[PDB]
């Protein structure tokens, strides 16, 4: 990814926590290095080729430093329930062709101008319940969305059986009428997918869709089939992809910016972050200021990274030695 | 006399010159009321 700087952001990842600078062995090791005096702060760093230090803080200059959780940087996923609406039929109704149409904003280009829709559909017969036509329109929906040949994933279709309304029985192009032996589906899920990432060359987009219904004649009158509603997300994309690209961002600011660029005559970076983990991170904002004259400020970020356990224990200790080492007192998520 | 010639399936009354037709129930404009049939 790019990010907007307030003219610099440097990052740090902080993979073991250390109390002296001769405990950094490891290329993950971190020190939170004070004076007494509580006048600066820096972090030991020890990096793949020996320890650095970064630049140094002026514990006057703070701006903010605010640590947010793992959960506060996973995108949710949103999820509509698609059911067919009981004022025009409560049942399909036979002979009607129950057509729905997923449109897409942010399809391959960026922007909302760039739009892609997709389509599901079921005609409806006599003796059908609401389950078995729940069953036929996410078959026809994963067919047409989450099949082998799309370029990319578009949706997760799921079914509810109401004896299980919590368990979202998922559905895909390979999946079957008898696969799905239940007669009390009631609605289809539809919810957005993660889309693919590549370090540093493919940003972590995602493609936010709509469900449109279409008309059906019920008694005389072209009516809208069914009603989609959002429902409170239950699947969220962590932020590993997204603090490793971060990275890859704000390590060509220490090091190389001519990343893989003339392809054998590079420096080749190595990054710490593991895309298939769960950080917290801990941002300052700070800056500096001149003498007399050059009263401008410099404004500059300094982030940290540590992974997430559950309970937020490799961070919490990290600024408990900040804050025993530079009198701040930044909050223990 | 008054010859209907066209029949309306709704369920909000048609024209007066139509006969209303609306789930088991057709009606025709007589006697200034829509009639039902048994």
């Amino acid at each position: 990814m790019v990010i907007s700087i307030n003219q610099v952001r440097q990052l740090y990842v902080a993979k073991a926590l250390k109390a002296n600078t001769a405990a950094l062995t490891t290329a993950g090791d971190i020190v939170p290095k004070a004076d007494t005096a509580k006048t600066t702060l820096y972090f030991q760093s020890m990096s793949p080729a020996g320890i650095v230090a970064s630049d140094k803080i002026n514990l006057k200059h703070v701006l903010y430093a605010k640590a947010t959780p793992s959960e506060a940087l996973a995108h949710k996923l949103v999820r509509y329930s698609v059911t067919l609406d009981a004022d025009v039929s409560a049942t399909p109704v036979a002979g009607q062709n129950y057509i729905l149409r997923l449109a897409f904003r942010q399809y391959i280009g960026l922007s909302e101008e760039d739009q892609y829709f997709k389509y599901g559909e079921v005609i409806a017969r006599s003796g059908m319940t609401a389950s078995d036509f729940y069953k036929k329109m996410a078959i026809s929906l994963a067919k047409n969305l989450e099949n082998k040949t799309e370029s990319t994933p578009l949706v997760n279709i799921y079914l509810i059986s109401a004896a299980a309304a919590s368990t979202d029985v998922p559905v895909t192009s390979a999946t079957k009428e008898s696969d799905l032996t239940a007669t009390d589906y009631n609605q289809i899920i539809i919810e957005e997918t993660e889309q693919p990432w590549v370090l540093g060359m493919m940003p972590q987009a995602f493609i936010p869709f709509t469900p449109q219904f279409l008309t059906i004649t019920v008694d005389g009158e072209d009516r809208l089939w069914g009603v989609a509603t959002v429902v409170t997300p239950t699947k969220t994309v962590p932020d590993g992809h997204l603090i490793a690209d971060l990275e890859y961002f704000c390590m060509g600011a220490r090091g190389d910016i001519y990343r893989g660029m003339g392809y054998p005559n590079i420096i080749k970076t190595t990054y710490l972050v593991d895309p298939g983990a769960v950080y917290d991170v801990l941002d300052i904002h700070y800056f500096y200021t001149g003498s007399n004259e050059s009263v401008q400020k410099s404004e500059k970020t300094i982030t940290l990274v540590a992974v997430d356990d559950g309970s937020h224990t490799a961070m919490n200790a990290l600024i408990g030695a900040i804050n025993t080492a530079s009198g701040l007192t930044i909050a223990t998520l | 006399m008054k010859t209907l010639r066209t029949l309306k399936i709704s369920p909000n009354a048609p024209d007066i010159n139509s006969v209303w037709l609306y789930k088991g129930t057709m009606k025709y404009f007589n006697n200034g009321e829509w009639e039902t049939i048994g």
